[PDB]
């Protein structure tokens, strides 16, 4: 029976015209991201299930020496996976994006395991031609580079898209909102990201990396809106701003993030400036110390646009002259903008800074709701063969 | 000859 079993596998694998059609349409594009909440609990088997499938298929293609097929098979997988991430828009941006980051990482872990195996284990080098060995080692290595170049790509594509969703909500909910977007919408945006990376068994270093990136962006785009705002920067406004940023701080605190304050300093020190005393020269000196992230050209621009209330007394010309006096000295040392250039990419892939998932044997599994005739037949065949 | 890995349970 083992003869007939192996024979059926070959015919299924050799025809990468049917298989490429099933994978791309049914598995990669026909992907169904499970509910991204810890209402229901997801095991790893339900998160990286397409990756586990693509591994089994690729493993058999490598076992029957179908190098010609496995090459064209994966060369479409990469193109299709990246095609999906780029086409991601709307309410699926966060859960689907994370979903593929987990799979690409799962796929990348296997190729690392394969390449590490073929170079360390001699049974491979001893059991094949010097030509064949130099072909596989070059085949798997090229594949590994393509996979880390895929994770790096789909991360930036996804992260640049996250920043686009924020900017629509971030500015209006931080600069304008006062306790049409609110801080509740912003914190909901982060709650979504948090729950996704927890439900999909994502390493918490990636979660730290994503939030850190987004926080510095919100810090930048909101500050650049404030420093151009005129007849707007009042004491009451500065107090309202501090509360909004406080809610962001308290969210980071309660969600395993300790560097959130460091990412929001430009907003924090802006709020502090709009509240602290600015009457005498003595006050400005203390102000320069508190606002250590700001520059004299920024302090001058922020102070001069301060909204003095009906009752409040304006800032003396003696102070303004003293501030501009400091700006004079600062500019001479550099022998020059007031805005903060937001980090819009390219970004370093956080997954590339964590050890690859130590690959262990995979359970032959495929969801019942999926409709992949040839692909399922393969997995079922290897299951019987393993027992034999 | 091929390239055989042991990856299933």
């Amino acid at each position: 029976n083992a003869t007939q079993i192996n024979e059926e596998l070959y015919r299924l694998l050799e025809d990468t015209e049917i298989l490429n059609q099933e994978i791309t349409e049914g598995l990669l594009k026909g992907f169904e991201v499970p509910d991204a909440g810890v209402a229901i609990q997801l095991s790893k088997r339900d998160v990286v299930y397409p990756a586990r499938i693509l591994i089994i298929v690729l493993s058999e293609m490598w076992r029957f020496g179908l190098t010609k097929q496995s090459e064209s098979f994966l060369a479409q997988v990469l193109t299709t996976i990246q095609k999906v991430v780029t086409q991601l828009k709307g309410n699926d941006l966060i859960p689907s994006g994370v979903f593929w980051l987990a799979n690409v990482r799962e796929l990348y872990s296997f190729v690392v395991f394969a390449l590490n195996s073929i170079l360390t284990e001699e049974t491979f080098k001893n059991g094949m031609t010097d030509e064949e060995y130099k072909e596989y080692v070059s085949l798997v290595t090229e594949l590994k580079d393509d996979f880390e170049a895929l994770s790096y790509n789909i991360y930036n594509i996804w992260l640049k898209k996250l920043q686009k969703q924020l900017q629509k909500k971030a500015i209006n909910a931080v600069v304008i909102s006062e306790s049409e977007y609110t801080m509740d919408d912003i914190l909901t945006f982060f709650n979504s990201i948090y729950w996704c990376m927890k439900s999909f068994h994502i390493e918490n270093e990636v979660f730290h990396a994503v939030v850190t990136t987004l926080l510095n962006y919100v810090d930048a785009i909101c500050f650049n809106e404030l420093i151009m705002k005129r007849n707007f920067l009042s004491w009451k406004r500065g107090l309202q701003l501090n509360y909004n940023v406080t809610r962001l701080e308290e969210w980071c605190k309660t969600h395993g993030l300790t560097d959130g304050t460091e990412c929001l300093q430009h907003l924090i020190q802006t709020a502090k400036l709009l509240q602290v005393r600015k009457y005498t020269i003595e006050d400005i000196d203390i102000l320069r110390g508190i606002c250590y992230s700001l520059t004299p050209a920024q302090l001058q621009k922020l102070i001069s646009q301060y909204q003095v209330a009906d009752y409040e007394s304006p800032i003396p010309q003696e102070i303004l002259r003293y501030v501009a006096d400091i700006v004079k000295k600062e500019a001479a040392l550099s022998s020059s903008s007031i805005f903060i250039t937001p980090e819009t990419g390219p970004f370093t892939d956080p997954f590339s800074l964590i050890k690859t998932r130590k690959f262990d044997q995979v359970e032959a599994y495929i969801p019942a709701w999926l409709s992949l005739p040839s692909t399922k037949r393969i997995v079922d065949l290897v299951a019987q063969q393993v027992v034999q | 000859h091929g390239f055989h890995l042991d990856i299933l349970k």
